[PDB]
RNA sequence: GCGAAGAACCUUACCUGGUCUUGACAUCCACGGAAGUUUUCAGAGAUGAGAAUGUGCCUUCGGGAACCGUGAGACAGGUGCUGCAUGGCUGUCGUCAGCUCGUGUUGUGAAAUGUUGGGUUAAGUCCCGCAACGAGCGCAACCCUUAUCCUUUGUUGCCAGCGGUCCGGCCGGGAACUCAAAGGAGACUGCCAGUGAUAAACUGGAGGAAGGUGGGGAUGACGUCAAGUCAUCAUGGCCCUUACGACCAGGGCUACACACGUGCUACAAUGGCGCAUACAAAGAGAAGCGACCUCGCGAGAGCAAGCGGACCUCAUAAAGUGCGUCGUAGUCCGGAUUGGAGUCUGCAACUCGACUCCAUGAAGUCGGAAUCGCUAGUAAUCGUGGAUCAGAAUGCCACGGUG
RNA sequence: ACUAUGGUUUUUAUU
């Protein structure tokens, strides 16, 4: 329906003053145990502090700056046929897209603590050096190249 | 001269008192950093306080009882807003900007027939 | 030297029965206080709405149990005598104790 | 679908509950059983006595019962001793000393028990039910009330259907809770069908 | 449900008040605590539990109207098979339609 | 996980063998007995027979009524049959905006028009137009529930300045906040500009605790399968009656080379374990809730503080926080299974019950084709309580924390 | 794009 959100407001991180670090713990946490996620955020930043050339205060933002697309491909029905169309990636999602991919990667991993599973993906999330890892972005590379019918 | 405000949330209730001129920060006969707001919600009572701040311009005194400590915090936040929105006539514009003047009454949804654990139709994880 | 009790379920009968007891207690005692309260309780329960199967269809019932300590100013021998024969309709419950 | 009960919605508000007595959960079902044992006793001895209701009390270490009838003089007799043969029995069913009391019913032409009896006395003469129920309510509305309904249910002769036949005048009413609504079902037990007669009467809102 | 079920409590419930709710708290008259590995009480206590049907167990309230055991609810005073018809007649004090 | 919320003898119907039959149960009439209590002998018991105690209620002294039995003439009994004999009760679309009358017209009439058509709305609600005008049932509102302020109500509840002190809101002081309760007022498109066959009403802004039925509940129009059920009931009929009836007792309703129907706890380290540590809501309870200590390996037994259930018990809420510790190993773990000991309740736990201890010891590291569900205190997730109950739930109904 | 099929019989008119 129509008379719906939008985006509900969230309160920014009390220690860092950031709304990205507030959304990050909300999607990172599991079974609503946000208190454990508050021990994983910044604890996963241990090996990134000196390695960040934007300084520590952008050592996580850098992994979200790596990917900021304008369109994504979707496969949608027009009748008895189903075709690939480009849909807009708005400012509200443009900064939260890669954040959602990094937590999935860490949850799908199974070695060390969670604060080390998260650090494995975050170490390469602005380097992209691994094999078959940029297949992640084919859903936006196929969108900046959509032809469809007009 | 003293300013007063009240707030209630989830079986808890708070009373807040403020004096002009820099001084103490008291809650339940202890300091505001002495036992309260150490868990998962922490800074909820300080959300409106950041618009004036502690050890800066006022003397603060709180009394709170009932329920759990996060319900207490969401009650204190309204009670301190009610006091601060008469402490200065241009501070109130900023409390209605941050939306701390709005009174929350969300509580929980009530059950109906035929439903399960407070909510939801008799359930099947498959088919 | 005794103390009193009144217990009910009806929100008006509790006061109508109070107005019987504090008057029976005033007819032989001139000093007054008026009634004291406590404890009030509530209770709710559910039942199946039909006698045969139909177990997904249900109805909601509740009660509210009202109690007063009432208090008596002079519980004198002549005043408790009037309370040994206390009537007072059916629909409420009382005690006398020392 | 599901229907709200026109009587059950108003119990305790101007229309009283049929019994009054306090009991705790350890004996509530045991007091109520004595309360039903006396109903099925008294209403089967008083089967032809113009009785519309009975009202039960528990006075101090006792029981008390009021009988509401349109014809009290043959129920209390001449006077107060014709009831002992029932009093000695309800006092044993209740396990406490008993009192029997009398009440006179108002407007039998305007009461849901007695207007139904005024339709049963036409069905005893095997007439068509439709005119019979209409006449009994037309006699009632010309005397009082602010709205009346009558309905007949089941095996009516009649048709091969689940539908009733009915007649209504005036207000139901819906949401007035001071409406003191009077209601009854009486089964006619005819040669070829049990035939339920259902009546609803509304008289005022106070 | 059978007409035999209506009086099945009559002896059972009477001995529940008489013995079956205090005999263990008063057991010190049919017991000894001074003789080691010695019995002089078991056969007289087994003689006390020799009778049947009346037990601390086997005890059910039932629907005295029908004999039906299942669907009893003490908070309603009546078994649910008759609750709506009794509560819409106004027969059960103080049950009414008011919902949630 | 439905009706069968706790299927030991019970509940309870099935199978088997006993004990008996105008019936375990109803009612009319007569007749022998008070109602009752206790115990011996035979039987496991239903049943078969003695020895002893009591003689109530009642009165024309003629005898009698409850009540317990025995029996005749009438009749009963049945989880037997009959949802194609009948009531009473019952799905669901959907809480959709429609169902249905009188008069006029129109048609040969059934009927149609009306209520359709244009917009607005949650709406047959309103606006526009008008061969139709009005109306009942439904819609709305009522009822009901939540936020703000004032007024009202205060003990075994509460406490802001301040004396006295069962050192305690305990007494003086207060009636206000909380906590539990009631009654009002406030939100009305009110206000501006914009849009709208410029109209219904919408689109933003201010101001407010709240804005557009404020929000949330209660409510099932006509119609839907003439639904499921005589297994709660009655109630017409049929069949059995020397029984298909009911009183005991023993097996069964948790047979099984295999299928369906759903949950909970884990398979782990955003997790567990051991030791600390922060904070509850709602209920239970004197033949009770039970604080402690002692015996012991332990359940528990034995005694027992406080308390009459608003200054006690049930009761270190737990998860969370934090420290110590650990891995990709079917694990520190788990302890599912199998004997032996016991502990409790109870004719009785062998079989089908729970709790405990020394020992032993397996499964679980995403999981079939294929597919499931809602929009925020919602999903997700952890503890607390109650019901049933002689004696157990993980199911049933509720409570709060993290979110 | 493709995606077929479902026997016969089985309701309401009251005096």
């Amino acid at each position: 329906r129509r008379r719906v959100i939008g985006q509900r407001k969230i309160l920014p991180d009390p220690k860092f003053g950031s709304e990205l670090l507030a959304k990050f713990v909300n999607i990172l946490m599991v079974d609503g145990k946000k208190s454990t996620a508050e021990s994983i955020v910044y604890s996963a930043l241990e090996t990134l502090a000196q390695r960040s050339g934007k300084s520590e205060l952008e050592a996580f933002e850098v992994a979200l700056e790596n990917v900021r697309p304008t369109v994504e491909v979707k496969s949608r029905r027009v009748g008895g046929s189903t075709y690939q169309v480009p849909v807009e990636v708005r400012p509200v999602r443009r900064n939260a897209l890669a954040m959602r991919w990094i937590v999935e990667a860490a949850r799908k991993r199974g070695d060390k603590s969670m604060a080390l599973r998260l650090a494995n993906e975050l170490s390469d999330a602005a380097e992209n050096k691994g094999t078959a890892v940029k297949k992640r972005e084919d859903v936006h590379r196929m969108a900046e190249a959509n032809k469809a019918f007009a | 001269n003293q300013y007063y405000g009240t707030g209630r949330r989830k079986s808890s209730a708070a009373r807040v008192f403020i004096k002009p001129g820099n001084g103490k920060i008291v809650i339940n006969q202890r300091s505001l950093e002495q036992y309260f707001g150490r868990e998962t919600a922490r800074m909820v009572v300080r959300q409106p306080l950041e618009l004036v701040d502690m050890v800066e311009k006022l003397d603060l005194y709180i009394t709170v009882k009932g329920g759990g400590i996060s319900g207490q915090a969401g009650a204190i936040r309204h009670g301190i807003t009610r006091a601060l929105m008469e402490y200065d006539e241009s501070l109130r514009s900023e409390l209605r900007k941050a939306g701390f003047v709005t009174r929350d009454a969300r509580q929980v949804e009530r059950k109906k027939v035929g439903l399960r654990k407070a909510r939801r139709r008799p359930q099947f994880s498959k088919r | 030297r005794i103390r009193i009790r009144l217990k009910a379920f009806d929100h008006r009968l509790i006061d109508q029965a109070t107005a019987e007891i504090v008057e029976t207690a005033k007819r032989t005692g001139a000093q007054v206080r008026g009634p004291i309260p406590l404890p009030t309780r509530k209770e709710r329960f559910t039942v199946l709405i039909s006698p045969h199967v139909n177990k997904d269809a249900r109805d909601q019932y509740e009660i509210r149990t009202h109690l007063r300590l009432v208090d008596i100013v002079e519980p004198t021998e002549k005043t408790v005598d009037a309370l040994m024969r206390l009537d007072l309709a059916a629909g409420v419950d009382v005690q006398i104790s020392l | 679908g599901q229907k709200v009960h026109p009587n059950g919605i108003r119990l305790g508000i101007v229309k009283p509950w049929n019994s009054t007595w306090f009991a705790n959960t350890k004996e509530f079902a045991d007091n109520l059983d004595s309360d039903f044992k006396v109903r099925q006793y008294l209403t089967k001895e008083l089967a032809k006595a113009s009785v519309s209701r009975i009202v039960i009390e528990r006075p101090a270490k006792s029981i008390r019962v009021t009988i509401h009838t349109a014809r009290p003089g043959i129920v209390i007799g001449k006077k107060g001793e014709d009831v002992e043969k029932l009093r000695k029995v309800v006092a044993d069913i209740a396990g406490v000393p008993a009192q029997i009391n009398i009440a006179e019913v108002r407007k039998p032409e305007l009461d849901a028990k007695l207007v139904a009896d005024s339709i049963t006395s036409q069905l005893e003469r095997r007439v068509m039910f439709r005119r019979a129920m209409k006449r009994a309510v037309q006699n009632a509305m010309r005397l009082g009330a602010k709205g009346i309904k009558v309905e007949v249910s089941g095996r009516l002769g009649g048709a091969e259907i689940a539908r009733t036949e009915w007649y209504r005048e005036g207000r139901v009413p819906l949401h007035t809770l001071r409406a003191d609504i009077d209601y009854n079902t009486s089964e006619a037990h005819t040669t070829y069908g049990v035939i339920g007669v259902k009546v609803w009467i509304f008289k005022g809102e106070i | 449900a059978k007409q035999s079920m209506k009086a099945r409590e009559v002896k059972r419930v009477a001995l529940a008040d008489k013995y079956f709710a205090k005999r263990a708290e008063l057991k010190a008259i049919i017991s000894d605590v001074n003789a080691s590995d010695e019995d002089r009480w078991n056969a007289v206590l087994k003689l006390q539990t020799l009778p049947r049907d009346s037990s601390p167990s086997r005890q059910r309230n039932r629907c005295r109207q029908t004999g039906r055991p299942h669907g009893f609810l003490r908070k309603f005073g009546l078994s649910r098979i008759k609750v709506r018809e009794a509560a819409m007649r106004g027969e059960i004090p103080g049950l009414k339609k008011a919902s949630w």
